Protein backbone atom coordinates (compact mmCIF):
# COMPACT_ATOMS: atom_id res chain seq x y z
CA UNK A 1 0.00 0.00 0.00
CA UNK A 2 1.22 3.32 -0.68
CA UNK A 3 0.68 7.25 -0.73
CA UNK A 4 -0.82 7.79 -4.38
CA UNK B 1 -8.83 12.70 -1.88
CA UNK B 2 -6.83 10.93 1.27
CA UNK B 3 -7.14 7.13 -0.27
CA UNK B 4 -4.15 4.40 -0.20
CA UNK B 5 -3.77 3.03 -3.08
CA UNK B 6 -2.60 -0.68 -3.37
CA UNK B 7 0.25 -0.79 -6.34
CA UNK B 8 -0.54 -4.80 -7.64
CA UNK B 9 -4.37 -4.10 -7.77
CA UNK B 10 -4.72 -3.59 -11.54
CA UNK B 11 -2.20 -6.28 -12.10
CA UNK B 12 -3.98 -8.78 -9.71
CA UNK B 13 -7.25 -8.25 -11.70
CA UNK B 14 -5.98 -8.85 -14.96
CA UNK B 15 -4.35 -11.92 -13.90
CA UNK B 16 -7.15 -13.00 -12.43
CA UNK B 17 -9.47 -11.94 -15.79
CA UNK B 18 -7.36 -14.15 -17.48
CA UNK B 19 -7.74 -17.40 -15.64
CA UNK B 20 -11.64 -16.45 -16.19
CA UNK B 21 -11.09 -16.27 -19.97
CA UNK B 22 -8.53 -19.65 -19.71
CA UNK B 23 -11.67 -21.19 -17.75
CA UNK B 24 -14.46 -19.97 -19.95
CA UNK B 25 -16.04 -18.52 -16.95
CA UNK B 26 -18.80 -15.53 -17.97
CA UNK B 27 -17.08 -15.27 -21.60
CA UNK B 28 -20.08 -13.56 -23.54
CA UNK B 29 -18.55 -13.56 -27.12
CA UNK B 30 -17.03 -15.13 -29.77
CA UNK B 31 -14.42 -13.08 -31.85
CA UNK B 32 -14.11 -15.25 -35.57
CA UNK B 33 -10.86 -14.48 -37.55
CA UNK B 34 -11.88 -16.70 -40.65
CA UNK B 35 -11.33 -20.38 -39.54
CA UNK B 36 -10.40 -19.58 -36.05
CA UNK B 37 -12.55 -18.77 -32.82
CA UNK B 38 -11.53 -16.76 -29.94
CA UNK B 39 -13.73 -16.59 -26.76
CA UNK B 40 -13.47 -13.28 -24.58
CA UNK B 41 -14.84 -11.11 -22.64
CA UNK B 42 -16.78 -7.98 -24.52
CA UNK B 43 -15.83 -5.55 -21.39
CA UNK B 44 -11.95 -6.21 -21.77
CA UNK B 45 -12.00 -5.78 -25.50
CA UNK B 46 -13.65 -2.30 -25.15
CA UNK B 47 -10.76 -2.01 -22.74
CA UNK B 48 -7.82 -2.65 -24.62
CA UNK B 49 -9.27 -1.66 -28.19
CA UNK B 50 -10.71 1.16 -30.00
CA UNK B 51 -12.91 -0.98 -32.65
CA UNK B 52 -13.93 -3.28 -30.07
CA UNK B 53 -15.01 -0.10 -27.82
CA UNK B 54 -16.88 1.65 -31.11
CA UNK B 55 -18.50 -2.39 -31.94
CA UNK B 56 -19.44 -3.19 -28.28
CA UNK B 57 -21.16 0.61 -27.48
CA UNK B 58 -23.36 0.10 -30.38
CA UNK B 59 -26.81 -0.57 -29.90
CA UNK B 60 -27.29 -3.03 -32.04
CA UNK B 61 -23.90 -4.67 -31.96
CA UNK B 62 -23.78 -4.42 -27.93
CA UNK B 63 -26.25 -7.71 -28.18
CA UNK B 64 -23.98 -9.79 -30.90
CA UNK B 65 -22.24 -12.80 -29.10
CA UNK B 66 -20.56 -13.62 -32.44
CA UNK B 67 -18.63 -10.73 -34.18
CA UNK B 68 -16.43 -12.12 -37.39
CA UNK B 69 -12.93 -9.74 -37.96
CA UNK B 70 -12.13 -8.82 -42.11
CA UNK B 71 -10.62 -11.31 -43.75
CA UNK B 72 -7.23 -10.02 -43.91
CA UNK B 73 -6.94 -10.48 -40.39
CA UNK B 74 -4.39 -12.72 -39.24
CA UNK B 75 -5.48 -15.29 -36.36
CA UNK B 76 -2.11 -15.56 -34.84
CA UNK B 77 -1.59 -11.66 -35.00
CA UNK B 78 -5.05 -11.05 -33.53
CA UNK B 79 -4.35 -14.58 -30.70
CA UNK B 80 -0.67 -12.43 -29.59
CA UNK B 81 -3.01 -9.52 -29.29
CA UNK B 82 -5.48 -11.38 -27.32
CA UNK B 83 -3.16 -12.38 -25.38
CA UNK B 84 -1.85 -9.09 -24.77
CA UNK B 85 -4.98 -7.73 -23.62
CA UNK B 86 -5.51 -10.18 -20.97
CA UNK B 87 -1.61 -10.13 -19.82
CA UNK B 88 0.26 -6.74 -20.78
CA UNK B 89 2.98 -9.26 -22.74
CA UNK B 90 3.73 -8.57 -26.42
CA UNK B 91 5.46 -12.08 -28.25
CA UNK B 92 6.90 -9.61 -30.90
CA UNK B 93 9.08 -11.58 -33.39
CA UNK B 94 10.73 -11.01 -36.34
CA UNK B 95 8.34 -13.44 -37.87
CA UNK B 96 4.73 -12.04 -36.75
CA UNK B 97 5.84 -8.29 -36.51
CA UNK B 98 4.11 -7.33 -39.67
CA UNK B 99 0.85 -9.39 -38.89
CA UNK B 100 0.73 -7.75 -35.42
CA UNK B 101 1.01 -4.40 -35.96
CA UNK B 102 -1.76 -5.00 -39.35
CA UNK B 103 -3.83 -6.51 -36.69
CA UNK B 104 -3.50 -3.83 -34.23
CA UNK B 105 -3.79 -0.79 -36.53
CA UNK B 106 -7.38 -2.59 -37.21
CA UNK B 107 -7.90 -3.27 -33.62
CA UNK B 108 -7.05 0.56 -33.14
CA UNK B 109 -4.43 -0.44 -30.17
CA UNK B 110 -2.22 2.44 -30.95
CA UNK B 111 0.40 1.61 -27.78
CA UNK B 112 0.84 -1.71 -29.20
CA UNK B 113 1.15 -0.07 -32.68
CA UNK B 114 3.91 2.68 -31.67
CA UNK B 115 6.25 -0.19 -30.29
CA UNK B 116 5.38 -2.60 -34.05
CA UNK B 117 6.75 0.72 -35.73
CA UNK B 118 10.00 1.37 -33.01
CA UNK B 119 10.94 -2.12 -33.68
CA UNK B 120 10.71 -2.26 -37.61
CA UNK B 121 12.28 0.94 -37.63
CA UNK B 122 15.39 -0.35 -36.18
CA UNK B 123 15.58 -3.28 -38.18
CA UNK B 124 15.88 -0.96 -40.80
CA UNK C 1 9.14 -16.80 -23.40
CA UNK C 2 10.78 -13.49 -25.19
CA UNK C 3 7.66 -11.29 -24.23
CA UNK C 4 7.81 -7.45 -24.07
CA UNK C 5 5.42 -5.83 -21.65
CA UNK C 6 3.36 -2.22 -21.52
CA UNK C 7 3.85 -1.06 -18.07
CA UNK C 8 1.01 1.04 -17.59
CA UNK C 9 -1.51 -1.51 -19.58
CA UNK C 10 -3.40 -3.40 -16.58
CA UNK C 11 -4.19 0.48 -15.17
CA UNK C 12 -5.37 1.37 -18.22
CA UNK C 13 -7.73 -1.47 -18.23
CA UNK C 14 -9.06 -0.93 -14.89
CA UNK C 15 -9.57 2.94 -15.75
CA UNK C 16 -11.38 1.94 -18.51
CA UNK C 17 -13.50 -0.61 -16.55
CA UNK C 18 -14.54 1.99 -14.47
CA UNK C 19 -15.26 4.50 -17.18
CA UNK C 20 -17.87 1.72 -18.66
CA UNK C 21 -19.31 1.21 -14.68
CA UNK C 22 -20.00 4.93 -14.79
CA UNK C 23 -21.52 4.79 -17.86
CA UNK C 24 -23.68 1.76 -16.80
CA UNK C 25 -22.26 0.09 -20.18
CA UNK C 26 -22.16 -4.32 -19.69
CA UNK C 27 -22.86 -4.17 -16.12
CA UNK C 28 -24.74 -7.47 -16.04
CA UNK C 29 -25.74 -7.41 -12.43
CA UNK C 30 -27.36 -5.49 -9.22
CA UNK C 31 -25.39 -5.93 -5.53
CA UNK C 32 -28.45 -5.05 -3.29
CA UNK C 33 -27.03 -3.91 0.28
CA UNK C 34 -29.96 -2.58 2.13
CA UNK C 35 -31.84 -0.12 1.02
CA UNK C 36 -29.19 0.49 -1.83
CA UNK C 37 -28.16 -0.63 -4.99
CA UNK C 38 -25.09 -0.96 -6.58
CA UNK C 39 -24.51 -2.00 -10.27
CA UNK C 40 -21.52 -3.93 -11.67
CA UNK C 41 -19.61 -6.38 -13.71
CA UNK C 42 -20.12 -9.37 -12.56
CA UNK C 43 -15.94 -10.20 -13.51
CA UNK C 44 -14.32 -7.53 -12.02
CA UNK C 45 -16.14 -8.56 -8.72
CA UNK C 46 -14.69 -12.01 -9.03
CA UNK C 47 -11.76 -10.70 -10.00
CA UNK C 48 -11.54 -8.56 -6.53
CA UNK C 49 -14.04 -11.27 -4.09
CA UNK C 50 -13.07 -14.03 -2.88
CA UNK C 51 -17.23 -13.97 -1.73
CA UNK C 52 -18.09 -13.61 -5.34
CA UNK C 53 -15.72 -15.49 -7.42
CA UNK C 54 -17.45 -18.17 -5.09
CA UNK C 55 -21.19 -17.10 -6.25
CA UNK C 56 -20.91 -16.53 -9.45
CA UNK C 57 -18.79 -19.85 -10.58
CA UNK C 58 -22.12 -21.51 -8.67
CA UNK C 59 -24.08 -22.59 -11.80
CA UNK C 60 -27.48 -21.22 -10.82
CA UNK C 61 -26.52 -17.99 -9.17
CA UNK C 62 -24.04 -17.06 -12.37
CA UNK C 63 -27.09 -16.38 -13.61
CA UNK C 64 -28.84 -14.32 -11.14
CA UNK C 65 -28.90 -10.06 -12.26
CA UNK C 66 -29.75 -9.26 -8.36
CA UNK C 67 -27.38 -10.25 -5.49
CA UNK C 68 -28.39 -9.72 -2.19
CA UNK C 69 -26.23 -9.20 0.54
CA UNK C 70 -25.80 -9.98 4.57
CA UNK C 71 -28.10 -7.04 6.53
CA UNK C 72 -25.24 -6.46 8.41
CA UNK C 73 -23.10 -5.49 5.38
CA UNK C 74 -22.85 -1.62 5.78
CA UNK C 75 -23.82 0.06 2.51
CA UNK C 76 -20.87 3.01 2.45
CA UNK C 77 -18.37 0.37 3.34
CA UNK C 78 -19.70 -1.81 -0.03
CA UNK C 79 -19.14 1.41 -1.93
CA UNK C 80 -16.06 2.36 -0.99
CA UNK C 81 -14.78 -1.65 -1.51
CA UNK C 82 -16.56 -1.26 -4.75
CA UNK C 83 -14.68 1.58 -5.81
CA UNK C 84 -11.34 -0.14 -5.04
CA UNK C 85 -12.37 -2.78 -6.94
CA UNK C 86 -12.30 -0.58 -9.98
CA UNK C 87 -9.11 1.86 -9.03
CA UNK C 88 -7.02 0.22 -6.61
CA UNK C 89 -7.77 3.33 -4.34
CA UNK C 90 -9.29 2.81 -0.41
CA UNK C 91 -10.70 5.87 0.84
CA UNK C 92 -10.02 4.36 4.61
CA UNK C 93 -10.84 6.79 7.62
CA UNK C 94 -11.79 6.90 11.18
CA UNK C 95 -15.11 6.81 10.53
CA UNK C 96 -15.35 3.97 8.12
CA UNK C 97 -12.37 1.79 8.93
CA UNK C 98 -14.47 -0.64 11.19
CA UNK C 99 -17.26 -1.18 8.34
CA UNK C 100 -14.95 -1.12 5.56
CA UNK C 101 -12.81 -4.26 7.44
CA UNK C 102 -16.05 -5.71 8.31
CA UNK C 103 -17.33 -5.73 4.73
CA UNK C 104 -14.02 -6.21 3.36
CA UNK C 105 -13.57 -9.69 5.68
CA UNK C 106 -17.11 -10.99 4.42
CA UNK C 107 -16.23 -10.28 0.94
CA UNK C 108 -13.13 -12.38 1.11
CA UNK C 109 -10.57 -9.33 -0.04
CA UNK C 110 -7.80 -10.64 2.20
CA UNK C 111 -4.78 -7.34 1.05
CA UNK C 112 -7.94 -4.82 2.19
CA UNK C 113 -8.60 -6.74 5.41
CA UNK C 114 -4.60 -6.73 5.95
CA UNK C 115 -4.37 -2.63 5.76
CA UNK C 116 -7.22 -2.35 8.00
CA UNK C 117 -5.22 -4.28 10.82
CA UNK C 118 -2.46 -2.76 10.74
CA UNK C 119 -4.23 0.97 10.66
CA UNK C 120 -6.18 0.15 13.84
CA UNK C 121 -3.18 -1.52 15.31
CA UNK C 122 -1.63 1.56 15.18
CA UNK C 123 -4.34 3.28 16.94
CA UNK C 124 -4.03 1.22 19.89
CA UNK D 1 7.25 -0.94 -22.77
CA UNK D 2 10.07 -3.19 -20.79
CA UNK D 3 12.27 -6.91 -20.58
CA UNK D 4 9.69 -8.25 -17.80
O1 LIG E 1 -5.44 2.38 -28.23
C1 LIG E 1 -6.57 2.38 -27.74
C2 LIG E 1 -7.07 1.52 -26.60
C3 LIG E 1 -8.50 1.95 -26.45
C4 LIG E 1 -9.49 1.55 -25.57
C5 LIG E 1 -10.73 2.19 -25.60
N1 LIG E 1 -11.54 2.01 -24.46
C6 LIG E 1 -12.27 2.93 -23.77
N2 LIG E 1 -11.94 4.23 -23.90
C7 LIG E 1 -12.64 5.09 -23.15
N3 LIG E 1 -13.63 4.82 -22.31
C8 LIG E 1 -13.95 3.55 -22.19
CL1 LIG E 1 -15.31 3.21 -21.19
C9 LIG E 1 -13.29 2.51 -22.88
CL2 LIG E 1 -13.71 0.86 -22.63
C10 LIG E 1 -10.97 3.20 -26.54
C11 LIG E 1 -9.98 3.60 -27.43
C12 LIG E 1 -8.74 2.96 -27.37
N4 LIG E 1 -7.60 3.18 -28.14
O1 LIG F 1 -8.56 -11.65 -1.37
C1 LIG F 1 -9.00 -12.25 -2.35
C2 LIG F 1 -9.25 -11.68 -3.72
C3 LIG F 1 -9.78 -12.85 -4.49
C4 LIG F 1 -10.19 -12.99 -5.82
C5 LIG F 1 -10.57 -14.24 -6.29
N1 LIG F 1 -10.59 -14.37 -7.69
C6 LIG F 1 -10.13 -15.39 -8.47
N2 LIG F 1 -9.20 -16.22 -7.94
C7 LIG F 1 -8.72 -17.16 -8.76
N3 LIG F 1 -9.06 -17.40 -10.02
C8 LIG F 1 -9.97 -16.59 -10.52
CL1 LIG F 1 -10.50 -16.97 -12.12
C9 LIG F 1 -10.55 -15.52 -9.81
CL2 LIG F 1 -11.70 -14.47 -10.55
C10 LIG F 1 -10.57 -15.34 -5.43
C11 LIG F 1 -10.17 -15.21 -4.10
C12 LIG F 1 -9.79 -13.95 -3.65
N4 LIG F 1 -9.34 -13.57 -2.38
CL1 LIG G 1 -2.33 -0.88 -26.76
CL1 LIG H 1 -7.91 -6.97 -1.65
Amino acid sequence: WVIP
Amino acid sequence: DSCIQFTRHASDVLLNLNRLRSRDILTDVVIVVSREQFRAHKTVLMACSGLFYSIFTDQLKCNLSVINLDPEINPEGFCILLDFMYTSRLNLREGNIMAVMATAMYLQMEHVVDTCRKFIKASE
